[PDB]
């Protein structure tokens, strides 16, 4: 009883925001609070930022 | 009757069917949204019975208006993205349109 | 004086490389460098305008989750190698350039069409690479100025446009460190050294002009301190086709506009004198032509008129 079939394929992409789940190789993991902007973070001697 | 796989259907605008190719599938490439139209189809619901009100309507709208209905697939609510793949399959015996 | 403060100047640049500058500032007073310092590489880091690609339109592909013929690189790579290209635009906030090539090999920055007011400050940017020779490439890149960072999905289009991601800011990173001032007769005066990593888009004393004017115009609020209803609503009533005797009741009750028509109820019309049922129901006839009722409630009525 099917006569025809069509399939549609959509692709998206996903960026990081809080509320994603985070995590490492030893067990660390943790969801993202907050994003700061660039001049907010710690840096050292040289002005580079973490 | 069988169900049909078109680009016409009556009950929708010319700009909702800008994306629609000619055999009623959408483009490679485009950029869709909930609510948009990917595959135009359409249901029979003709009947032998035509009274003098349904004899005007077809008459003033034409005849595809009164036989057929819309089931198209639309995206979902909450649901966009791009269309990168179309796939078709057709039961051996039916005609092949121009996409396959 | 205590009431006489030293104003600092700019010294000497060093123009380390094309994209690493050092700049002195001197002299300063006891606490002064940090204070400009820190505030100076916050708006450094902030708020330099720049130009940036934010549109490719490349002839033979539709989207971006696709491959090109004779190209080792995909489409996002591509358009990922593009959002690294530092241009220099010195005429209009707007430009389109273009670029053709054929053959085998890289695809650089130095093969895109000559602009007057465009300058390429790195000819030697990779873009694609050619693995055929009967292959070719033409595409046209959008470039326009700005300031921030505004990615693509926040802000129709024909198929074949692909946007990208702004990154407007031409400066990468600011250090500053103060040290002592060999000056003529003092020994508690400073000397503010910034260090300035940017892409070569920009030059690092309007930079630092820029820097200091913005501050100073945030300064000067410190400076001097000191402390809609729908359309049919404002129709009057006579734009109803009422008949005589309901316009004369409605003139009676001062009833001018629709909005206090439509506020009243039935059963206040109903109580007013010299108004029967037919002509309420009239009423409600030619209200309901319009999509209207009576009883309505309405906020901050009559309109402020």
């Amino acid at each position: 009883g099917v006569l025809k079939i069509v399939k549609v394929y959509l692709a998206v992409k996903r960026r990081i925001q809080p509320g994603d789940k985070m995590a490492g190789r030893h067990g660390n993991k943790g969801v993202i609070s907050k994003i700061n902007p660039i001049e907010d973070m710690p840096y050292d001697e040289n002005g580079t930022p973490v | 009757g069988p169900e049909e796989i078109t680009a016409d259907i009556p009950n929708v605008g010319e700009a909702a069917l800008s994306k629609l190719d000619e055999s009623g599938i959408v483009y490679i490439g485009a950029e869709v949204t909930g609510g948009d139209i990917l595959v135009g189809k359409v249901t029979p619901k003709g009947e032998t019975q035509l009274t003098p009100e349904e004899k005007l309507l077809r008459a003033i709208f034409g005849e595809k208006a009164s036989d057929v209905k819309d089931s198209s697939l639309r995206v979902p609510n909450g649901v966009s993205g791009t269309v990168i793949d179309v796939q078709v399959f057709t039961r051996d015996g039916v005609e092949k349109d121009k996409r396959a | 004086s205590v009431t006489e403060f030293l104003k600092p100047r700019l010294v000497d640049i060093e123009q380390v490389s094309s994209t690493h500058a050092k700049v002195t500032l001197e002299p300063l007073e006891r606490g002064f460098g940090h204070t400009l310092g820190n505030a100076l590489r916050r708006i450094l880091l902030s708020s330099m305008p720049g130009c940036a690609v934010t549109e490719v339109e490349i002839d033979g592909v539709l989207h971006e989750y696709s491959t090109k013929e004779g190209v080792q690189e995909d489409i996002l790579e591509i358009l990922l190698n593009l959002k690294g290209l530092a241009v220099r635009v010195q005429g209009k906030d707007e430009v389109i350039l273009t670029l053709n090539k054929s053959g085998i090999g890289p695809v650089t920055a130095a093969d895109i069409t000559h602009d007057g007011d465009v300058e390429i400050v790195k000819p030697q940017h990779v873009i694609c690479h050619l693995t055929d020779e009967n292959a070719s490439i033409s595409m046209r890149i959008k470039v326009q100025r700005g300031r921030g960072y505004v990615p693509a999905s926040t802000r129709e289009r024909p198929i074949g446009r692909l946007l990208v991601d702004a990154c407007y800011s031409p400066v990468e990173r600011i250090a500053y460190n103060v040290e002592a001032a060999r000056v003529e007769q003092r020994t508690d005066l400073d000397k503010l050294v910034i260090e300035m990593e940017t892409n070569g888009t920009i030059d690092p004393e309007e930079a630092i002009r820029r820097a200091a004017t913005i501050l100073a115009e945030q300064l000067e609020a410190f400076v001097d301190l000191r402390d809609e209803f729908d359309p049919i609503l404002l129709r009057p009533v006579d734009d109803l086709e009422l008949t005589v005797r309901s316009a004369n009741c409605l003139k009676a009750e001062a009833i001018h506009y629709i909005g206090d028509l439509v506020q009243r109820t039935e059963v206040e019309l109903l109580k007013t004198p010299n108004l029967g049922k037919k002509s309420l129901t009239e009423i409600k006839d030619v209200l309901a032509s319009r999509g209207l009722s009576l009883g309505m409630r309405l906020e901050n009525w009559p309109p402020a008129s």
